[PDB]
């Protein structure tokens, strides 16, 4: 509880309604801090999980030398810190990937560089 | 614990440093950038009476205010002093 | 009888106010009750400094004559050619877009509160503080003004403060304080910021500019803080006053102390990078600088405070560990994003890394030297790395979420909650707790990344936003120090 | 003396360049224009439901560019404190001299009374003026405008200290004159209409309606009445000697005209809309000002004093195309 | 009512009207000095004030100026501005300065204080005393300016001491003693007019703007803040010879005489500056030749063009001096090169893009006469045989400079001159120096020649080196010798 | 840093940072090896310590408590002149002097303004001193005081000009008293004689100690309290400057008497010789003005102090 | 001629009396400007010419290439501008070489370096 001198109540600036039928997805790829922070991606709610993987994440992780031999589609995922199993052909939205959820994608056997998660 | 006071590494500040060294048996000086830092245990002080017998004219605290970058501590301000400390 | 200095200043000050008979006290001062603070007796208030206008004008003016003689001479004499290296000006690019606007937001803040407090003592102190801030603001516009003429990225400071991603770190900080009521404002800025971390911000830059031949910054930085001495002893003197004014204020004060230290601390992180990296001649590891300036000088003053029933700030252990990591994390962050910054970044030199291995004996060679090795190969191969995809920002500090869990430098300390159906994300527990106390506030933030994607920063590219919205000249203010127009110019002397 | 030069990349900053052209600019320019945050605020004020942080609409007055208001005096901070340092020194000279020579403590009890009831009490007005200008400095968006209110509010504090000090000289630093005088302010029927107006101004929302009342309407008549008219009259009352303690006020007033008229002019000349506003406020507010001063003219130099200061301020409003008298 | 006073008139009542015809003492005992030079002053009250600052104005202007300059001195020192100079070789120009030029500041304070007592016209008195205390300002101010360099470099630590004693400093020490010993019309003429007017830029701009082009902030600030001072000194100078020429026809030949004398003494003093600006400033401002050409040949040309109307003509031998702008600096530098075992500054061979420059400013003389010198000297130094001449030079009885100067139009012949007087021989650098001798031989035979005094045993030591260390205070190995090897150079290579 | 200060300073006060006053004041003067002898003086040399019979081991034992090097002199004076400038603005504008009766104006134009003349005297004296005395710490204090006197002339002269609407006629008037009025003739002859002393220390004594030690207190204190009763209290404001100037002059003049007289008892008796001779003439020059004013038990009260403070150097005068 | 307030007469500071039994000599060697100026020599009135030439003048000239192949003595000389021809085992004094005279010794066939009299 905010203290204010009137009834302090405001719409969130980040409502999905403000995004021209797109949504925010975040993706954390641990052990790849080459990328300083999880991505903020702007995605279609009706694209397939597969398409995300191919059309957005391969590109966003390309610059890391693990990216090429990673098998994102088949790696360990969490959706909002909960274990999650991607369905390759469901729309993101249709399998609970909603606006501003974060996927975490752990690749088994790729832990970046030096022995530094880089 | 240690209160402190930075001054401009100045011409005038030599004298302001001086006076603070000489009526604070313990304060410890240390130099740096272009500045004098001075801390010490719980407390420092700045008598007008010191300073005067070392500039050959009256002076008040408020002149000192000109050359201080930063202080550190609770303030005891006067016509006679500048005490800086913790209870 | 005949007044002492203490009473004669009061007569010159507190005794000009009076008890209102024609309007209600509470109509004339309607901001002092909502926050939950309670004031029994504004006469307890003890004016730390005793200045009268005559004395105020006389001494400040004596500072100014001196201060502008130097600025003028610096200019006249092209003293910008004396800086250790053109890399250094980048600290100043971060300075004028990120920090100077805070001097202005202070001036606004304090003017306001300088009206709101019902104690005539407190108002004059605020009023002067307020006028000092404006002096900070102008003198810097004046200092930086030579640097703007010869280097890139200082030519739209304010315009950038309001739009550029990373600058909502500082913009939202003060927006938080100024949207707040007057004591939180006073506890955040006078106490938390101005007293506790003031140093941790002035001294890094100021002594820095010392070592790197930059007379105009130091000149100001310095002379511009005989003020901060006053500005501090108001911070101090006002929590002491608030706390001991009512038992009840204590836990509200505490909450504040918690919130502002964490806000404070996250905004400080920017300095960390700059001091370990944009100072061609080094001065003192952010780490050293924190240990002295916070852990000690600070941890000291939270001692003189248990007497009033207050603990040190929550998560302070996090921020003490953080000191081994900050600068490396923030700098590699900016490195990979400086296609959207008014300033350059680069790989440190061999000798800078060695200093770094030395000052950061436990962290550097393990976690951050191999970053620069790798980044260097990429660059020499013709692939200087720029991350082409925006980051997740912390809903409160607004910094990208690059921080690591305490003692687990390879994991981001990510956090999330749900509030009224909506998702939000945080850098830390510190940032998260502050959200949970005041959600109806932070759900308002204008997070730059989001807004670029709501398509509200006037482009569909990042490249176009950067150019037409931020006014950043692509190819000029932008990109690695190597190949920059700053490099070309410096090098020709 | 030959110097070495450098080709500069640009001459000023983008905001100044946008506003005044790509040439080098003046100190005042770089210190005063487009400096403050203007848009994209992060959280709405908890202490106002009506307005964002830094909101032109905290006043009913509109302008395309609030920058259209500028200091004819060209004060950024240094220039300001520089000018004032010079002034406060003259004052210090005069105060030393009134003291060492005992020129106020030598006057008859009845005369010193006059000072205690006729002058010193204005410090309460000056305190009011200070808070009112702090409030404006806080609400008005453009630095060119806000800055001016902080300077003057500070000056309000200064002038009331001087007034306060005439009393300490009279009671010799006991503070009993300060007390006798503060009772007249609270208690004497002559000061109530004034006290009433001052407190009424402390509760006015619109920062411009505030500057108008305070810095044009009240000051526009008080200073002529007090620091000119009642000042000459003092000589007739055997108190010539004070006049050297009020010089700061005359000088200050002559200089205020310059900025206040600038601003009045710009704002009033901006639109027929702004004009109706000022006028509506002038009609409500100046009779009140005249009233608040009227007992102070009766006890003083007489009502003609008031009517002429009233003229004086009426000729000022005419230049902006507004009316009073 | 009666007329309000105009500016001139108001200033006179605030100065001249204070004075008055004495009744209890004779005028000439009060002002005993105004006759022996043979100058007749017909009417004092026809004097025109060169400037018209009353005291409260002077003090007000000068305080504000001083405040700005000590802030900058203070800052300069607190950031170690000395580190931004272009290169430590430049500091030798400051060593030469504070030993050489700066004590002249003080001898002027001294001289004008005197003349500011001895003139019968109350207004000539105030102009002079005003100048007096300006020169005292100049002197103190330079001392502070220089304080920080003194702390970081050699050569500057005993200026006043060396000025009275070190051979080459006797060039300017003697100049001033020449003038201060003269009578007061000649002092005004030598210094205000001859030095402060005709020659002043030729000495001031090269140091002042040298510091600007070489990153010396504290010295250029001293300069800027001195301009407004010089403005007044120059007007005093030109008013006052106009006044002297005007107050009688017999004044004319006497003044001409003083002009030829002090132009020539000043040209000679200046030669130290010629060298300073061509050889000692790592970054160049202009050649000595262009500096002569502009400030003497042109400005002075015009100055004299205006005084033709008083039956004054341009100074004897100016054609010698013009012909010498192509040589002066190179001649001076080789002299100091080869005797810097005894100087309190270093010397060195200049860089090749310095020589290229010199070739370019001296297309008629550098490559013919001077560049060969450095080619030779550089071979010799490479061979561990850096030239030092161990045999003291002949000095000129008037200018006291070594007789290094050459015949106009014959740069290869020393222009020596020799006379007998009272069965004593004396020697001269030039016709000019000779003409000054013959005109006042009883003055100059009194000269303390440094070389001569060393052989008389008057300089505590029997070996040049012993003199240098014990008498001179010049620290052998430290203050001394080529730049290359010097403590200053090493300390500069650390710093960078 | 190689060293802390310049050698001549290091040699006098040790090798450590020296004060601004110190680097400006000690051992800058030319001292020895002068090249020719003055054409205007047969007895002495350039920069010659014997132009006074007084004898000092080290003139530098006379140094200045106010610590004036040029910069601190002008910055101090700047502050003072500002303040008087205030005074004169105020008088002028409230017509404080012009409004007075013509007998009172005459009183000011007769007992007060003519001092500009003594001031002119002092300004010449001091110039002779400042160019005569060898030690910079001495000579400087003399050029300062010199210029102060002119400026003090200047104020007195400004009194006149306010009165006559800046026409001169009040100067003309006043100067006439200076020349033809009985009361000024002792004074005026006293001055004209100091213009002819040769020994520069005899001259400082007469002028800076004897004459000033008496006329200052007489005029700018006593005569002053007396103006009140004469209807002229309002001029006091334009003579503050002369009051602070004097209070200050004491600091330095006392310190140079303590040093010159503490030196060598054979000095104490060169001075004594000279006090006997002039103090008298000073007292005589002052007497008329005393009786045309606050009346002789001013003069006395003033001789009183002078002989007093003299005694502190073990000199004396009489009474 | 000098103008002064008294009879302005003084003993020269450089009287031969002052040099403790010695004398001053100048020697100028044309075309050898390497030595910026004629030498100033503190000499014995007594010694011979040959002596002077070997004990003094020759050493002084050492540093110059030509010093060696010059036969000073058999070069043209000047005493005080007047043509002169020196008696080898005569004293200086006795052949008229007095305090402050100047010998010019011109050495034809050796005219310095680079056709610049250096
Ligand atoms: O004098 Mo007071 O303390 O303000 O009432
Ligand atoms: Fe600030
Ligand atoms: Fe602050
Ligand atoms: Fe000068
Ligand atoms: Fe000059
Ligand atoms: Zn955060
Ligand atoms: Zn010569």
């Amino acid at each position: 509880s905010v203290n204010a001198l009137y009834d302090y109540k405001f719409e969130p600036k980040d409502k999905v309604e403000n995004f021209h039928g797109m949504q925010l997805l975040y993706v954390y790829w641990p052990d790849h801090l080459l990328f300083c922070a999880p991505f903020a991606l702007l995605v279609q709610p009706g694209m397939t999980f597969s398409a995300l993987v191919d059309e957005i994440l391969k590109p966003a992780t390309a610059a890391h030398p693990d990216s090429a031999k990673a098998d994102f589609l088949n790696a360990e995922w969490l959706l909002n810190d909960e274990p999650f199993t991607p369905k390759a052909d469901a729309s993101l939205k249709e399998q609970g990937i909603d606006h501003k959820s974060m996927l975490t994608v752990t690749t088994p056997g790729l832990k970046g560089m030096a022995n530094a998660g880089y | 614990q240690l209160v402190f006071i930075v001054f401009q590494d100045n011409d005038d500040s030599r004298y302001l440093a001086e006076a603070v060294m000489e009526d604070n048996p313990d304060a410890e000086m240390q130099h740096q950038p272009a500045m004098i830092r001075i801390q010490a245990e719980k407390r420092l002080v700045i008598n007008r009476e010191t300073m005067e017998e070392k500039l050959g004219r009256d002076w008040d605290v408020q002149e000192m205010l000109i050359n201080v970058i930063s202080i550190a501590g609770n303030v005891d301000e006067d016509d006679d002093h500048f005490i800086l400390e913790w209870n | 009888k005949k007044l002492n200095l203490k009473d004669k200043y009061q007569y010159l000050t507190r005794d000009m106010a009076w008890e209102p008979t024609y309007q209600d006290k509470k109509d004339i001062f309607p901001e002092e009750d909502f926050e939950g603070i309670k004031i029994t007796d504004w006469s307890q208030w003890e004016d730390p400094f005793r200045l009268t206008m005559d004395a105020y004008w006389k001494y400040q003016a004596e500072k100014e004559k001196k201060l502008y003689a130097i600025f003028d001479a610096f200019a006249q004499n092209n003293g910008h050619q004396n800086i250790s290296d053109a890399r250094y000006v980048n600290a100043l690019k971060l300075f004028i877009s990120g920090i100077s606007p805070l001097e202005h937001a202070a001036f606004q803040g304090y003017s306001k509160v300088g009206r709101q407090f019902s104690g005539a003592g407190a108002r004059v102190a605020c009023q002067m503080q307020a006028i000092d801030e404006l002096r900070h603001s102008q003198t810097q516009q004046h200092a930086m003004s030579h640097y703007n003429k010869h280097f890139n990225g200082l030519h739209d400071g304010p315009h950038m403060h309001d739009r550029v991603w990373y600058l909502s770190v500082p913009k939202s900080f003060f927006d938080d304080a100024r949207s707040a009521g007057p004591f939180e404002f006073l506890t955040a800025i006078s106490f938390s910021f101005e007293y506790v971390l003031t140093n941790l911000l002035f001294v890094p830059f100021m002594s820095g500019a010392a070592y790197n031949g930059d007379m105009a910054t130091v000149t100001f930085g310095f002379s511009a803080q005989s003020d901060e001495a006053r500005h501090m002893t108001l911070g101090l003197e006002v929590i002491k006053f608030i706390l001991e004014q009512h038992e009840d204020n204590v836990p509200i004060v505490q909450r504040w102390i918690d919130k502002w230290f964490w806000r404070g601390f996250r905004l400080l992180s920017l300095v960390s990078m700059m001091m370990d990296y944009m100072l061609p001649n080094k001065v003192m590891s952010w780490s050293e600088a924190w240990e002295v300036y916070y852990e000690q000088n600070g941890g000291a003053l939270f001692k003189d405070l248990e007497r009033y029933g207050i603990r040190p700030p929550k998560y302070q252990d996090v921020a003490n560990d953080a000191k081994h990591h900050l600068s490396h994390q923030l700098w590699t962050t900016f490195y990979q994003y400086c296609q959207a910054t008014n300033f350059h970044t680069w790989i440190p030199e061999k000798e800078e890394m060695d200093w770094m291995s030395e000052k950061y004996p436990d962290t550097f060679d393990k976690y951050y030297r191999p970053r620069y090795e790798y980044l260097a190969k990429e660059a020499a191969a013709g692939r200087r790395f720029y991350n082409n995809t925006l980051p997740q920002l912390c809903q409160v500090c607004q910094i990208p979420t690059i921080f690591t869990e305490k003692d687990a430098p390879t994991m981001l300390s990510h956090r999330q909650i749900e509030h009224e159906g909506e998702r939000y994300h945080f850098c830390s527990d510190g940032c998260c707790d502050i959200f949970k106390h005041e959600p109806e506030k932070y759900i308002q933030a204008w997070l730059p990344v989001h807004q670029i994607y709501q398509g509200n920063c006037e482009g569909g590219d990042l490249e176009t936003v950067v150019q037409k919205y931020y006014h950043i000249n692509i190819g000029e203010d932008n990109f690695d120090y190597v190949g920059s127009p700053d490099q070309k110019h410096w090098l020709s002397i | 003396i030959k110097t070495n030069s450098v080709e500069p990349i640009r001459h000023t900053y983008g905001h100044i360049a946008r506003r005044f052209g790509d040439k080098p600019a003046t100190r005042y320019q770089e210190a005063s224009y487009d400096i403050e945050a203007k848009t994209n605020f992060h959280y709405r004020p908890q202490w106002d439901s009506e307005h964002t942080l830094n909101d032109p609409t905290r006043t009913a007055i509109r302008m395309e560019d609030w920058c259209a208001v500028s200091d004819p005096r060209q004060f950024y901070y240094g220039a300001y404190v520089g000018n004032r340092a010079k002034m406060q020194e003259s004052a210090e000279t005069s105060f030393g001299f009134c003291e060492k020579r005992n020129l106020l403590t030598r006057l008859s009890e009845e005369t010193q009374k006059q000072l205690l009831r006729l002058l010193v009490p204005l410090r309460h007005v000056e305190l009011g003026a200070n808070m009112n200008n702090a409030k404006i400095a806080g609400d008005a968006t453009a630095t060119t405008v806000s800055q001016m209110h902080i300077y003057t509010g500070m000056d309000r504090l200064g002038i009331g200290q001087y007034l306060s000090r005439i009393a300490l000289m009279i009671d010799g630093s006991t503070g009993a004159a300060l007390d006798e005088s503060k009772a007249y302010w609270m208690d004497d029927e002559m000061w109530q209409p004034m006290r009433k107006l001052v407190e009424d101004t402390l509760v006015v929302d619109d920062w411009f309606e505030l500057t108008l009342v305070q810095n044009i309407l009240i000051d526009g008549m008080m200073y002529p009445l007090v620091y000119d008219k009642m000042d000459q009259w003092f000589e007739s009352q055997g108190a010539e000697d004070v006049s050297m303690l009020t010089e700061f006020m005359r000088d200050w007033y002559k200089e205020s005209l310059r900025w206040t008229n600038a601003m009045m002019k710009a704002v009033a000349g901006e639109s027929e809309t702004n004009r109706e506003l000022l006028q509506k406020w002038i009609d409500h507010w100046e009779p009140q000002a005249y009233e608040a001063l009227k007992p102070l003219a009766e006890a003083s130099v007489g009502i003609d004093g008031l009517n002429e200061a009233r003229a004086e301020l009426s000729a000022r409003l005419k230049k902006f195309e507004l009316q009073s008298r």
